[PDB]
Protein backbone atom coordinates (compact mmCIF):
# COMPACT_ATOMS: atom_id res chain seq x y z
CA UNK A 1 0.00 0.00 0.00
CA UNK A 2 3.06 2.10 -1.75
CA UNK A 3 1.12 1.34 -5.10
CA UNK A 4 -2.55 0.88 -3.94
CA UNK A 5 -1.61 4.25 -2.01
CA UNK A 6 -3.66 6.80 -3.42
CA UNK A 7 -3.03 11.22 -2.96
CA UNK A 8 -5.31 13.68 -3.93
CA UNK A 9 -4.88 15.48 -7.26
CA UNK A 10 -6.25 18.46 -6.28
CA UNK A 11 -10.33 19.81 -6.66
CA UNK A 12 -10.47 19.13 -10.93
CA UNK A 13 -9.05 15.77 -11.44
CA UNK A 14 -9.88 12.62 -9.91
CA UNK A 15 -7.55 10.29 -11.38
CA UNK A 16 -3.79 10.32 -13.19
CA UNK A 17 -2.19 8.23 -15.25
CA UNK A 18 1.38 6.74 -16.56
CA UNK A 19 3.38 4.93 -19.28
CA UNK A 20 7.66 4.96 -19.69
CA UNK A 21 9.49 4.25 -22.62
CA UNK A 22 13.07 2.55 -22.78
CA UNK A 23 14.14 4.37 -25.90
CA UNK A 24 16.65 2.43 -28.01
CA UNK A 25 18.46 6.22 -29.30
CA UNK A 26 20.59 3.71 -31.77
CA UNK A 27 23.70 4.59 -33.30
CA UNK A 28 23.08 6.93 -36.07
CA UNK A 29 24.37 10.46 -38.11
CA UNK A 30 24.04 13.69 -36.88
CA UNK A 31 24.49 12.76 -33.26
CA UNK A 32 27.28 13.94 -31.10
CA UNK A 33 30.79 12.34 -30.16
CA UNK A 34 33.66 13.40 -27.98
CA UNK A 35 37.15 12.26 -26.85
CA UNK A 36 38.75 13.22 -23.42
CA UNK A 37 40.88 16.00 -24.70
CA UNK A 38 37.94 18.46 -25.84
CA UNK A 39 37.44 16.96 -29.31
CA UNK A 40 34.00 17.13 -30.14
CA UNK A 41 31.59 16.98 -32.91
CA UNK A 42 28.57 15.22 -35.23
CA UNK A 43 28.61 12.14 -36.65
CA UNK A 44 28.95 13.05 -40.65
CA UNK A 45 28.83 9.58 -42.15
CA UNK A 46 28.45 5.72 -41.52
CA UNK A 47 31.50 4.19 -43.55
CA UNK A 48 31.77 0.72 -44.73
CA UNK A 49 34.48 -1.27 -42.68
CA UNK A 50 36.80 -0.82 -46.18
CA UNK A 51 35.60 2.92 -47.25
CA UNK A 52 38.55 4.04 -44.38
CA UNK B 1 -14.41 61.05 9.07
CA UNK B 2 -14.16 60.42 12.97
CA UNK B 3 -13.45 56.76 12.47
CA UNK B 4 -11.57 56.88 9.04
CA UNK B 5 -8.09 55.33 11.50
CA UNK B 6 -10.84 52.54 12.80
CA UNK B 7 -11.36 51.07 9.08
CA UNK B 8 -7.49 51.17 8.67
CA UNK B 9 -7.05 48.86 11.72
CA UNK B 10 -9.60 46.37 11.01
CA UNK B 11 -8.78 46.46 7.14
CA UNK B 12 -5.20 46.08 7.36
CA UNK B 13 -5.00 42.68 8.96
CA UNK B 14 -6.99 41.45 5.98
CA UNK B 15 -4.97 43.24 3.33
CA UNK B 16 -1.87 41.19 4.54
CA UNK B 17 -1.10 39.64 0.51
CA UNK B 18 -5.15 38.62 0.27
CA UNK B 19 -5.16 40.60 -2.77
CA UNK B 20 -3.07 44.05 -2.55
CA UNK B 21 -2.10 45.64 0.94
CA UNK B 22 -4.28 48.58 0.04
CA UNK B 23 -7.73 48.31 -1.73
CA UNK B 24 -9.63 47.04 1.98
CA UNK B 25 -9.30 49.60 3.38
CA UNK B 26 -11.52 51.83 0.50
CA UNK B 27 -14.23 48.94 0.99
CA UNK B 28 -13.84 49.53 4.29
CA UNK B 29 -14.70 53.50 4.00
CA UNK B 30 -17.77 52.26 1.86
CA UNK B 31 -18.87 49.46 4.52
CA UNK B 32 -18.87 52.22 7.17
CA UNK B 33 -21.69 54.04 5.14
CA UNK B 34 -23.94 51.21 6.00
CA UNK B 35 -23.03 50.88 9.59
CA UNK B 36 -23.30 55.23 9.70
CA UNK B 37 -26.73 55.43 8.66
CA UNK B 38 -28.04 52.25 10.62
CA UNK B 39 -25.95 53.64 13.97
CA UNK B 40 -28.82 52.44 16.40
CA UNK B 41 -26.52 53.90 20.00
CA UNK B 42 -30.54 54.27 20.78
CA UNK B 43 -29.83 50.37 22.12
CA UNK B 44 -26.95 51.20 24.24
CA UNK B 45 -23.87 49.75 22.28
CA UNK B 46 -20.60 51.27 20.89
CA UNK B 47 -19.13 51.82 17.05
CA UNK B 48 -16.25 49.98 17.99
CA UNK B 49 -18.42 47.06 18.27
CA UNK B 50 -20.07 48.21 15.40
CA UNK B 51 -17.01 48.31 13.24
CA UNK B 52 -15.96 44.52 14.71
CA UNK B 53 -19.33 43.15 13.05
CA UNK B 54 -20.81 45.31 10.15
CA UNK B 55 -17.74 47.00 8.45
CA UNK B 56 -14.95 44.22 9.37
CA UNK B 57 -17.23 41.95 7.23
CA UNK B 58 -17.70 44.72 4.15
CA UNK B 59 -14.01 44.10 4.83
CA UNK B 60 -13.80 40.62 4.12
CA UNK B 61 -16.55 40.29 1.15
CA UNK B 62 -14.21 43.35 -0.42
CA UNK B 63 -11.87 40.09 -1.97
CA UNK B 64 -14.37 36.92 -0.81
CA UNK B 65 -16.20 37.29 -3.89
CA UNK B 66 -15.27 40.71 -5.37
CA UNK B 67 -12.31 40.89 -7.48
CA UNK B 68 -12.36 37.39 -8.06
CA UNK B 69 -12.52 35.19 -11.02
CA UNK B 70 -15.66 33.13 -9.67
CA UNK B 71 -18.59 34.55 -7.04
CA UNK B 72 -21.13 32.27 -5.41
CA UNK B 73 -24.24 32.26 -2.98
CA UNK B 74 -21.84 33.45 0.23
CA UNK B 75 -22.08 30.25 2.45
CA UNK B 76 -20.56 28.34 -0.74
CA UNK B 77 -17.80 30.92 -0.49
CA UNK B 78 -16.38 30.55 2.91
CA UNK B 79 -17.15 27.29 3.01
CA UNK B 80 -14.36 26.28 0.92
CA UNK B 81 -12.46 28.39 3.22
CA UNK B 82 -13.82 26.09 6.34
CA UNK B 83 -12.26 23.12 4.80
CA UNK B 84 -8.62 25.05 4.61
CA UNK B 85 -9.48 25.97 8.00
CA UNK B 86 -9.97 22.33 9.55
CA UNK B 87 -6.78 21.43 7.15
CA UNK B 88 -4.57 22.97 10.18
CA UNK B 89 -5.07 19.93 11.64
CA UNK B 90 -5.12 17.55 8.97
CA UNK B 91 -1.36 18.46 8.03
CA UNK B 92 -0.28 17.49 11.58
CA UNK B 93 -2.53 14.93 12.89
CA UNK B 94 -2.16 12.65 10.16
CA UNK B 95 0.74 14.92 9.16
CA UNK B 96 2.80 14.11 6.28
CA UNK B 97 0.28 15.05 3.47
CA UNK B 98 -3.66 15.75 3.52
CA UNK B 99 -6.20 13.47 2.89
CA UNK B 100 -9.98 13.87 1.87
CA UNK B 101 -11.14 11.05 3.53
CA UNK B 102 -9.95 12.42 6.97
CA UNK B 103 -11.98 15.42 6.04
CA UNK B 104 -15.05 12.99 5.74
CA UNK B 105 -14.45 12.06 9.37
CA UNK B 106 -13.43 16.13 10.26
CA UNK B 107 -16.78 17.30 8.31
CA UNK B 108 -19.32 13.61 9.42
CA UNK B 109 -20.39 13.81 5.55
CA UNK B 110 -19.71 12.42 2.48
CA UNK B 111 -16.85 13.43 -0.08
CA UNK B 112 -19.44 14.02 -3.19
CA UNK C 1 1.40 72.56 -31.97
CA UNK C 2 2.67 72.62 -35.98
CA UNK C 3 2.86 69.27 -35.98
CA UNK C 4 -1.48 68.96 -34.05
CA UNK C 5 -2.50 71.65 -37.06
CA UNK C 6 -0.80 69.68 -39.79
CA UNK C 7 -2.12 66.36 -38.77
CA UNK C 8 -5.71 66.88 -36.90
CA UNK C 9 -4.76 66.33 -33.16
CA UNK C 10 -6.04 68.06 -30.10
CA UNK C 11 -4.78 68.44 -26.27
CA UNK C 12 -7.83 66.74 -24.28
CA UNK C 13 -6.31 63.62 -25.55
CA UNK C 14 -3.26 64.04 -22.36
CA UNK C 15 -5.97 63.94 -19.94
CA UNK C 16 -8.84 61.18 -20.84
CA UNK C 17 -11.66 60.23 -19.11
CA UNK C 18 -12.62 56.76 -20.38
CA UNK C 19 -10.13 53.71 -20.62
CA UNK C 20 -10.62 51.54 -23.63
CA UNK C 21 -10.63 48.03 -22.94
CA UNK C 22 -8.56 44.79 -24.23
CA UNK C 23 -10.97 42.74 -26.66
CA UNK C 24 -11.10 39.51 -24.83
CA UNK C 25 -9.37 37.29 -27.29
CA UNK C 26 -5.92 39.32 -27.31
CA UNK C 27 -5.70 37.71 -23.15
CA UNK C 28 -7.60 34.83 -24.25
CA UNK C 29 -10.45 34.15 -21.86
CA UNK C 30 -12.04 30.64 -21.73
CA UNK C 31 -12.09 27.66 -18.84
CA UNK C 32 -9.24 24.98 -18.91
CA UNK C 33 -9.82 21.24 -18.55
CA UNK C 34 -8.24 21.25 -14.73
CA UNK C 35 -11.48 23.24 -13.16
CA UNK C 36 -9.33 26.66 -13.76
CA UNK C 37 -9.61 29.84 -16.13
CA UNK C 38 -7.42 32.25 -18.16
CA UNK C 39 -7.39 34.68 -15.24
CA UNK C 40 -4.54 35.84 -16.22
CA UNK C 41 -2.63 39.48 -16.06
CA UNK C 42 -4.71 41.66 -18.87
CA UNK C 43 -7.72 40.23 -17.30
CA UNK C 44 -6.39 41.30 -13.42
CA UNK C 45 -4.87 44.49 -14.11
CA UNK C 46 -8.65 45.41 -15.38
CA UNK C 47 -10.72 43.88 -12.17
CA UNK C 48 -8.09 46.18 -10.25
CA UNK C 49 -9.32 49.27 -12.30
CA UNK C 50 -12.90 47.95 -12.17
CA UNK C 51 -12.80 47.79 -8.37
CA UNK C 52 -11.05 51.37 -7.66
CA UNK C 53 -13.06 53.32 -10.54
CA UNK C 54 -16.74 51.73 -9.20
CA UNK C 55 -15.46 52.64 -5.65
CA UNK C 56 -14.57 56.64 -7.10
CA UNK C 57 -18.16 56.01 -8.78
CA UNK C 58 -20.29 55.26 -5.12
CA UNK C 59 -18.26 57.99 -3.47
CA UNK C 60 -19.16 60.56 -5.64
CA UNK C 61 -23.12 58.86 -6.02
CA UNK C 62 -23.30 59.05 -1.98
CA UNK C 63 -21.24 62.28 -1.83
CA UNK C 64 -18.74 60.45 0.91
CA UNK C 65 -15.64 62.59 2.24
CA UNK C 66 -13.99 63.90 -0.34
CA UNK C 67 -10.73 62.27 1.55
CA UNK C 68 -12.12 59.13 0.10
CA UNK C 69 -12.49 60.66 -3.31
CA UNK C 70 -9.27 61.89 -2.80
CA UNK C 71 -7.33 58.88 -2.18
CA UNK C 72 -9.41 56.61 -4.99
CA UNK C 73 -8.82 59.09 -7.82
CA UNK C 74 -4.87 58.83 -7.27
CA UNK C 75 -5.20 55.00 -6.84
CA UNK C 76 -7.38 54.80 -9.49
CA UNK C 77 -4.82 56.85 -12.29
CA UNK C 78 -1.82 54.40 -10.07
CA UNK C 79 -4.46 51.16 -11.37
CA UNK C 80 -4.47 53.03 -14.98
CA UNK C 81 -0.78 53.93 -15.60
CA UNK C 82 -0.04 50.60 -14.43
CA UNK C 83 -2.45 48.51 -16.62
CA UNK C 84 -0.47 51.02 -19.27
CA UNK C 85 3.17 50.38 -18.61
CA UNK C 86 3.78 48.58 -15.17
CA UNK C 87 7.07 49.62 -12.81
CA UNK C 88 7.39 52.66 -14.93
CA UNK C 89 5.34 54.68 -12.41
CA UNK C 90 7.79 54.12 -9.86
CA UNK C 91 5.68 50.81 -8.97
CA UNK C 92 4.07 47.45 -10.29
CA UNK C 93 1.19 45.42 -9.65
CA UNK C 94 2.08 41.72 -8.84
CA UNK C 95 0.40 38.51 -7.89
CA UNK C 96 1.24 35.74 -5.20
CA UNK C 97 4.19 34.31 -7.03
CA UNK C 98 5.77 37.46 -6.03
CA UNK C 99 6.01 38.38 -10.02
CA UNK C 100 4.31 41.25 -12.08
CA UNK C 101 1.33 41.65 -14.32
CA UNK C 102 2.17 42.01 -18.11
CA UNK C 103 1.17 45.45 -19.17
CA UNK C 104 -0.49 46.75 -22.05
CA UNK C 105 2.93 48.49 -23.03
Amino acid sequence: RKITQGDDLAPGVLKIVKVYLAVKRRIQPGDKMAGRHGNKGVISKINPIEDM
Amino acid sequence: EANLRLVISIAKKYTNRGLQFLDLIQEGNIGLMKAVDKFEYRRGYKFSTYATWWIRQAITRSIADQARTIRIPVHMIETINKLNRISRQMLQEMGREPTPEELAERMLMPED
Amino acid sequence: LEAFVQSGNKPEWMILTVLPVLPPDLRPLVPLDGGRFATSDLNDLYRRVINRNNRLKRLLDLAAPDIIVRNEKRMLQEAVDALLDNGRRGRAITGSNKRPLKSLA
